[PDB]
RNA sequence: AGCCAGGAUGUUGGCUUAGAAGCAGCCAUCAUUUAAAGAAAGCGUAAUAGCUCACUGGUCGAGUCGGCCUGCGCGGAAGA
């Protein structure tokens, strides 16, 4: 399109497709005139010019005489075209190589065939805004594009697979089978599932089986559509696209079919959210109302996810893009209305001793005469290293002086867990820290556990300060692909961020960059990437091992509560 | 440009030219090194 | 430091090394590569000898003043960055061979490697005996 | 068929062949993969530096293959494993910067005079002597 | 002044050792290899390439280069 805009080139664009996407394209219509003077197009079959008419909005047109402004390239590309569609069989070629031109009809049927195998792509040119070219493309949609039965059948999985589990001839006779391409949200019924019947007939009220979800669904109000507008239809034949109200379980891409139909259709693959942000209703307690909305819209987009990570109280919204996540937020303000401001995700820090070791201890005078028992422990701190064990809660039991009561000798590390479990440094949990009770004191009458754990608690507290632990933030193994021209800038940006790198690697269609970057960092990395790479790069985060960082925030977020 | 009352050579490729009496610095390396009046 | 007095001295200090030994060489300044001419003058210093002066102070007038006492052909202007490479055990040794074989490859160019001949009349190489 | 046109020094010297992971993705321009990553260095990376510094060139030529007359036992490893003291620059003015002696010089002279040569076998020997002596401290022998 | 061009392959440095790159931090380390090798010049400096710190050889026919003192000038310098 846009052949009515300067810089317009039919020829150049064709090459662009061949040079960049990879497709080999066969011209169908060359162009009559330049961008301002786009009169119309030249068919390489009819050998005519459909100069369209300006007064009517393209409604009328005239097939013309193929003027000499363009009567010579036409011959070249018509000749190049025959050759390619004639490249469908020697029966055409034997006559083609017979020096004789095969009939256009054999070319057009040959054309439809070559498109089916994707051997060739047919290029049509027009200007919709200039109300020209559009009617012919709609004609060529008829000429080469595939009808439902102009290609082979939908295939399937049956009972964990079969020789030909499904070879469903798309027919008004075969058993009902479909796919829900889309689930959309309608506020009055609560859903609208778009389905294409691959093979079958379904009617109002017909039950269907969710092959993927192993369930029963009744199709209440099958409707056809004109975008937003909907027209109810009693039944849908195969090869028809329709929207189904009354369906409540079908995931985008889940097959809806009559019983004994294919369990799995090929559309089980979807992209991964690339941007993450967090959200808050103005009213702190509209959080469920907000929460439900995020969920509904999450059903509609398998690419918008809402997980409220329980590490922090924050509601986290993940999406494929900054617009999406904003288009996904104004929908909440507009439908399922809630007013909400987005922000930053929280910080999943941790801590660990560096190396320091002592024989630290804790003690309370639980006796006082009347109380009757006491508990006291001498402990011994060590770290392991950042990432040597799967069991971060490492430990060694030693005690042979003041050997606390036996029935809970081994039961005196799990009660201590509740310090390694969360928060000793700035409200963040501990990894790899090793505790070692060696001495202590007790008396084996009833050495009270709940008031003996105060010894353990002050043991952790005092032990922590002496041992000088550290704080290690989350840092992952990012992997990026990009064109081999933006390497300098993408790595410069990673360098601005606190990112180390991994792989001196260059792909063949690009370059695979590997980088270790923080997790609190890279907020909105995707959009920065697109900006500096011309929206032609992908990436991933692998949640790699945590690493330490000098941070003015780790202490200001606990000095927020001061002492 | 810069109308500093004291133009100087900020780089190595700066030149001092005296078009119209006005003493100017013109640098064909960095255009931020373009000054007007000595 | 190629001043006038240093020239008046090094003219004879470079005539002497080629007037007591074998023919010397000369290598132009067109294109030395990170490997080819660098490591080639390396192997030149290695095999040819640790006395060759690959430097060039070969001005036309300095040559006519210093070198032309004997072998006056040096005086004629030479457009070369001479890589003066003599030879120890007789005339036309490995250094001369390497220069003559480098004038066509394995270097930028060796300026045809005319060299110094006491006779100064032999277009042919010194293999006059049939042997 | 060209001299290395990919000088990107992000390779741990010796150790693992093609040690990209520690080295950083900041030298990504070169197009080496699992085809050229175990062809020649994997099979001739033993008798030069086995756990020492032997800086690898970035040679990737257009013979549709990777091969060249590789250098000698690197003096960087010769003077750092023939030393005992594995130090060097950085802390050369305070304490031992590594060991370098006439025995190590003779070793490197008789060892790395094969392909990493200069204006003499003895001249590349003086090269290794410089790579051993300019560490900042040398053993006296 | 104007013109024919040449800087490592011990050298991610033996390096704050995950290099920070034959010209990031960095110590210093001609490092013969020289019409040349600095482990640092603007380019990518975190990295190639193709112009290239530095340096010189080749050209080319009379002056050239910077300072210091001094005279007289120039800008700084816009009001009813
Ligand atoms: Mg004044
Ligand atoms: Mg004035
Ligand atoms: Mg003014
Ligand atoms: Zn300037």
């Amino acid at each position: 399109n846009k052949m009515d805009r300067m810089g317009a080139n039919f020829l150049k664009v064709v090459n662009q497709i061949k040079t960049r996407l990879g497709a080999n394209p066969v011209p169908l219509q060359l162009a009559i005139g330049a961008e301002e003077h786009f009169t119309g197009v030249v068919d390489l079959v009819k050998m005519k010019a459909i100069n369209w008419n300006d007064a009517d909005q393209g409604v009328t047109f005239e097939y013309e005489d193929i003027p000499a402004d363009m009567v010579e390239l036409a011959n070249e590309w018509h000749q190049n075209l025959i050759e390619s569609a004639a490249e469908a069989s020697e029966e055409l070629m034997e006559k083609y190589l017979g020096g004789e031109e095969l009939t256009e009809a054999e070319i057009k049927g040959a054309l439809r065939q070559r498109v089916l195998n994707n051997e060739i792509i047919l290029v049509t040119c027009g200007s919709a805004f200039k109300n020209k070219g559009v009617q012919a493309m709609l004609d060529a949609v008829i000429d080469y594009l595939p009808s439902p039965v102009d290609v082979p059948a939908i295939n399937g999985i049956l009972d964990d697979g079969k020789d030909t589990p499904a070879e469903r001839h798309a027919s008004d006779d075969e058993p009902f089978s479909a796919l829900a391409f889309k689930i959309a949200t309608d506020p009055f019924v609560g859903n609208l599932t778009f389905f294409r019947v691959y093979s079958g007939v379904v009617n109002s009220g017909d039950t269907v089986l969710n092959s993927v979800k192993a369930a029963r669904e009744r199709f209440g109000r099958i409707v056809q559509m004109h975008a937003n507008k909907r027209e109810e239809i009693k039944e849908v034949r195969a090869g028809d696209i329709a929207a189904a109200i009354g369906l409540k379980d079908v995931t985008t891409g889940d097959t809806l079919c009559d019983p004994d139909a294919p369990i799995i259709l090929e559309r089980m693959e979807f992209p991964e959210p690339v941007i993450s942000i967090a959200v808050e209703p103005k009213t702190k307690a509209d959080q469920e109302k907000m929460g439900l909305a995020l969920g509904r819209l999450a059903k509609e987009d398998p690419s918008f996810r809402v997980w409220t990570d329980e590490e922090s109280n924050q509601t986290i919204i993940a999406g494929m893009g900054e617009l999406h996540l904003d288009i996904i937020v104004d929908r909440m303000k507009r439908e399922f209305n809630v007013e909400a401001n987005v922000g930053k995700p929280q910080v999943a820090y941790r801590e660990t001793i560096r190396q320091k070791v002592t024989d630290v201890e804790g003690k309370h005078a639980k006796q006082s005469g009347g109380r009757g028992q006491y508990g006291h422990v001498v402990i011994d701190m060590y770290p392991l290293e950042p990432g040597s064990n799967p069991k971060g809660y490492e430990f060694i039991n030693d005690i042979k002086g003041g050997v606390i009561p036996g029935e809970y000798i081994p039961a005196v590390d799990k009660g201590i867990q509740e310090q390694l479990k969360a928060g000793p440094l700035a409200g963040y949990p501990v990894v790899d820290m090793g505790i070692r009770l060696h001495f202590g004191s007790y008396h084996d009458v009833d050495s009270s556990e709940l008031a003996f754990k105060l010894a353990a608690s002050i043991a952790f507290k005092e032990g922590f300060k002496k041992a000088k632990p550290v704080l290690l933030e989350p840092i992952m193994k990012v992997e990026v692909e990009t064109p081999e021209e933006n390497t300098g800038d993408v790595i410069g940006d990673l360098s601005r961020r606190r990112g180390m790198l991994k792989g001196q690697e260059s792909e063949v269609t690009g370059v695979k960059i590997h980088a270790e970057v923080p997790l609190s960092e890279m907020f909105g990395y995707a959009t920065q990437l697109r900006s500096l790479t011309k929206g032609r790069a992908s990436y991933t985060m692998e949640f790699l091992k945590y690493d330490e960082a000098p941070s003015n925030v780790a202490q200001a977020v606990i000095e927020a509560r001061g002492k | 440009m810069k109308v500093r009352a004291s133009v100087k050579k900020l780089c190595r490729n700066c030149k001092i030219v005296k078009r119209d009496g006005v003493i100017r610095v013109i640098c064909s390396a960095e255009p931020k090194h373009k000054q007007r009046q000595g | 430091m190629a001043l006038n007095l240093q020239d008046k001295q090094a003219i004879v200090a470079e005539v002497s090394e080629v007037a007591k030994g074998a023919l010397s060489a000369v290598v132009a300044d067109s294109r030395g590569v990170t490997v080819d001419k660098m490591t080639e003058l390396r192997k030149a210093g290695r095999e040819a000898g640790v006395y060759m002066r690959v430097v060039r102070n070969t001005l036309l007038r300095r040559a006519v003043e210093g070198t032309p006492f004997e072998c006056l052909k040096d005086a004629f202007v030479g457009p070369t960055l001479i890589a003066y490479s003599m030879e120890h055990p007789g005339a036309a040794a490995r250094l001369f061979k390497e220069f003559a074989k480098a004038n066509a490859k394995f270097e930028v160019k060796a300026a045809a490697f005319e060299g110094e001949l006491i006779p100064a009349s032999q277009i042919d190489r010194l293999a006059t005996l049939p042997t | 068929a060209k001299k290395v046109q990919a000088y990107v020094k992000l390779q741990v010297a010796a150790g693992m062949a093609n040690p990209s992971p520690p080295v950083g993705p900041a030298l990504g321009q070169q197009g080496v993969n699992i085809m050229e990553f175990c062809k020649a260095f994997n099979a001739k990376t033993d008798s030069i530096e086995k756990g020492l510094p032997i800086p690898v060139v970035i040679t990737v030529y257009a013979d549709r293959s990777f091969t060249f007359v590789t250098k000698t036992p690197p003096a960087a490893v010769l003077l750092k494993k023939a030393a005992g003291i594995k130090s060097g620059s950085g802390k050369p003015n305070k304490d031992k910067v590594g060991k370098i002696s006439r025995a190590q010089l003779q070793e490197i002279a008789q060892t790395k005079a094969a392909d990493m040569t200069g204006a003499d076998i003895e001249a590349m020997t003086r090269s290794i002597e410089g790579t051993a002596r300019s560490m900042g401290l040398v053993v006296e022998d």
